[PDB]
C-alpha cells in the first residue's frame, strides 16, 4: 500500500 | 482525497480475469477470425480496443453473443493480442510483427501500434 | 517466454472497466445491502472478491441478476470496497475503517483486511 | 514497454  | 492504494491491484484483478478466460468462466462473446473462434470476456475486449468499444457500446451489437472479424485477419495475429489483453505480454515475433501490427491497427491498439512501428523501424 | 510487457495496461483496463460502471455499461448484477443497490460487473467482482468469486462460480448464483448481501453488512463500506475494486484506491478513514474491515473480511478480500489491521493496530 |  502507497501514498498515491 | 486521503486514499492509499494498492500498487498491485490492478495487476492481481488482470491475472484473475485471465484465470477466468483460461476456465471459460463467464465469457459472453465468441470472436470468429476465419476458420478459429476465440471465447472472451466483452467488458475485457471493450477495455483494450477502440473497435471492441465501439461494437459493444452500440445498442444493436451489444446483444450478439457472436462477432466476426474482417477475413484480412489473421487467428494468430488475434490470438496474440487477445493473450496481451488479458496479459499486459505481447508475443511479438520477427515472423508475426506484421500480422500483429495489421491487427493491432484494425482492434484499434495504439500501444501495440507505436511498438510495431519501432521495431519495424529498427531492423530496416 | 521472449514476450515484452507495457507496464500501464493493467491499470489502463482497470481505468476503463471504471469508466464502463460509471456509464452502467455492460454492468450484469446489482448488489443490495439493506436499502442501497450497486451495479457492477460481475467478471470484476470476482477477480477481487473471494466471496463473488464462490458466488459467480456456482452453477445456480452464477445466473442470478440480484445477489442480497448479509443485513449486518455497511452500504458506505460496501461502497468504498466496490470503488477500490475498480481503482485499487481505499478511501480508509478514523470513521468508516471498523465498517470497511468487517466488509473486507465478509467479502474475502485479504489485503484490505491486511491494511486495516495494521491501520487499527497503530491507533490503539 | 519492457522486458519483464
Ligand atoms: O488503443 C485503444 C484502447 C482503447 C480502449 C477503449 N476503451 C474504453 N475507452 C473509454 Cl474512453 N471508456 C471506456 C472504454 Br471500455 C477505447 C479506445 C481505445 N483505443
Ligand atoms: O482476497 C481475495 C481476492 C480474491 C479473488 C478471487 N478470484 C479469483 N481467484 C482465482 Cl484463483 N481465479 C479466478 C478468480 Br476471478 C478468489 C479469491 C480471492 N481472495
Ligand atoms: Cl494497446
Ligand atoms: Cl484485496
Amino acid at each position: 500500500w502507497v501514498i498515491p | 482525497d486521503s486514499c492509499i492504494q494498492f500498487t498491485r491491484h490492478a495487476s492481481d484483478v488482470l491475472l484473475n480475469l485471465n484465470r477466468l478466460r483460461s476456465r471459460d468462466i463467464l465469457t459472453d462473446v465468441v470472436i470468429v477470425v476465419s476458420r478459429e473462434q476465440f471465447r472472451a470476456h466483452k467488458t475485457v475486449l471493450m477495455a483494450c480496443s477502440g473497435l471492441f468499444y465501439s461494437i459493444f457500446t452500440d445498442q444493436l451489437k451489444c446483444n450478439l453473443s457472436v462477432i466476426n472479424l474482417d477475413p484480412e485477419i489473421n487467428p494468430e495475429g488475434f490470438c496474440i493480442l487477445l493473450d496481451f489483453m488479458y496479459t499486459s505480454r505481447l508475443n511479438l515475433r520477427e515472423g508475426n510483427i506484421m500480422a500483429v501490427m495489421a491487427t493491432a491497427m484494425y482492434l484499434q491498439m495504439e500501444h501495440v501500434v507505436d511498438t510495431c512501428r519501432k521495431f519495424i523501424k529498427a531492423s530496416e
